[PDB]
């Protein structure tokens, strides 16, 4: 009933906020985490409508808010806009991303209290929320959104941070380099509203081969993994072996001159930084979850990558469902709806005593 | 489509302490 007795998810995402009530199997507002002010403030869509008119920010980077002023608009316009809500009527759920700093989880504690006058809150890690939306409290995942890609490993609901990988590789990255292979091929796709077109036919067209060379091999022996994509202005091009050579980055980011490794072996290195006895717990559980992982045949990819990693006998199991794009809202709407973390809220009273500092022995 | 929150709740209500995770070297602060 969005009433009082109701929680509110939000989920900040370098790319999109997802936000919503908690109870509801999906987001009720997804928008872009933009805001444009005046030339020489709109939020989100708005912010993009008008463009002709404004200048546009990311106000979070590689998962990490950056910029706190900007960040107040969204959480503002979330609210009142999008979720048509008064927040301080609801214990409010924020997401954060993992090895977020001490002094950005406080500043998030800050601003929820005393600008929005939350009755309580709470700061969770945006894979921790994934798992617990498969029903897990034990596993890996693999969370690959638009700014950041990370491996956490996560034993009965904590994360593990000395194992935990972060890789500045992820989808934003994968549209720069689908408009630098698109361009090779005689596109032309340079400019930002170009970058959103070359968005759209990454998430249409784009997979991932489960043996990359077979597939190239394929793909050069007939136009039979060929697809046309028409552009606004009405012009067709063709889409042939940048359909997979785009994600395969994830798996070899030398393609774009990184020296990472791949997301397979960073879920290899994370699983071998935590102790041997809960390694079967890992590998049984690799949860994949964000926009960037929804590729088809990006998970019998990753159980072929890892099946060649882990040891003969261990039993691998990838965990990627349909809803993997929403999976961190939806573990927050999930966890913030059980009766058993009511008593785990952060609580207005609570901050009035101790100030933001208590989220560091209220939420990990 | 509700099991997931009947099992979280069971898995998360067994949960061992923090004290335990460290003693058995899963969690390592340092
Ligand atoms: N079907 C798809 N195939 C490939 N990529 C997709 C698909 N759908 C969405 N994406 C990509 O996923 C990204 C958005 O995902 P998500 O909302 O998980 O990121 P975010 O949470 O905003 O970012 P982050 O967690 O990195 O801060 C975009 O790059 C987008 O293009
Ligand atoms: C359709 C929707 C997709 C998305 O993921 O949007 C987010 C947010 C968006 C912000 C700018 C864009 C012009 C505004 C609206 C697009 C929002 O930038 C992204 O498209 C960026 C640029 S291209 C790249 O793949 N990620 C991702
Ligand atoms: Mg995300």
């Amino acid at each position: 009933d969005e009433d009082e007795t109701t929680a509110l998810v939000c989920d900040n995402g370098s790319g999109l906020v997802k936000a919503g009530f908690a109870g509801d199997d999906a987001p009720r507002a997804v928008f872009p985490s933009i805001v444009g002010r005046p030339r020489h403030s709109y939020v989100g869509d708005e912010a993009q409508s008008k463009r002709g008119i404004l200048t546009l920010k990311y106000p979070i980077e590689h998962g990490i808010i950056t910029n706190w002023d900007d960040m107040e608009k969204i959480w503002h316009h979330t609210f009142y806009n999008e979720l048509r809500v008064a927040p301080e009527e609801h214990p409010t759920l924020l997401t954060e991303a993992p090895l977020n700093p001490k002094a950005n989880r406080e500043k998030m504690t800050q601003i929820m209290f005393e600008t929005f006058n939350v009755p309580a809150m709470y700061v969770a890690i945006q894979a921790v929320l994934s798992l617990y939306a498969s029903g897990r409290t034990t596993g890996i995942v693999l969370d690959s959104g638009d700014g950041v890609t990370h491996n956490v490993p996560i034993y009965e609901g904590y994360a593990l941070p000395h194992a935990i990988m972060r890789l500045d590789l992820a989808g934003r990255d994968l549209t720069d380099y689908l408009m630098k292979i698109l361009t090779e091929r005689g596109y032309s796709f340079v400019t930002t509203a170009e970058r959103e077109i070359v968005r759209d036919i990454k998430e249409k067209l784009c997979y991932v081969a489960l043996d990359f060379e077979n597939e190239m091999a394929t793909a050069a022996s007939s136009s039979s993994l060929e697809k046309s994509y028409e552009l606004p202005d009405g012009q067709v091009i063709t889409i042939g072996n940048e359909r997979f050579r785009c994600p395969e980055t994830l798996f070899q980011p030398s393609f774009i001159g990184m020296e990472s490794a791949g997301i397979h072996e960073t879920t290899y290195n994370s699983i071998m930084k935590c102790d041997i006895d809960i390694r079967k717990d890992l590998y049984a559980n690799n949860v994949m979850s964000g926009g960037t992982t929804m590729y088809p045949g990006i998970a019998d990819r990753m159980q072929k990558e890892i099946t060649a990693l882990a040891p003969s006998t261990m039993k691998i199991k990838i965990i990627a469902p349909p809803e993997r794009k929403y999976s961190v809202w939806i573990g927050g709407s999930i966890l913030a709806s059980l009766s058993t973390f009511q008593q785990m809220w952060i609580t207005k009273q609570e901050y009035d005593e101790a100030g933001p500092s208590i989220v560091h022995r209220k939420c990990f | 489509k509700r099991e997931i929150k009947r099992r979280l709740t069971r898995k998360l209500s067994q949960r061992p302490t923090v004290e335990e995770l460290r003693e058995r070297k899963i969690l390592i602060r340092f």
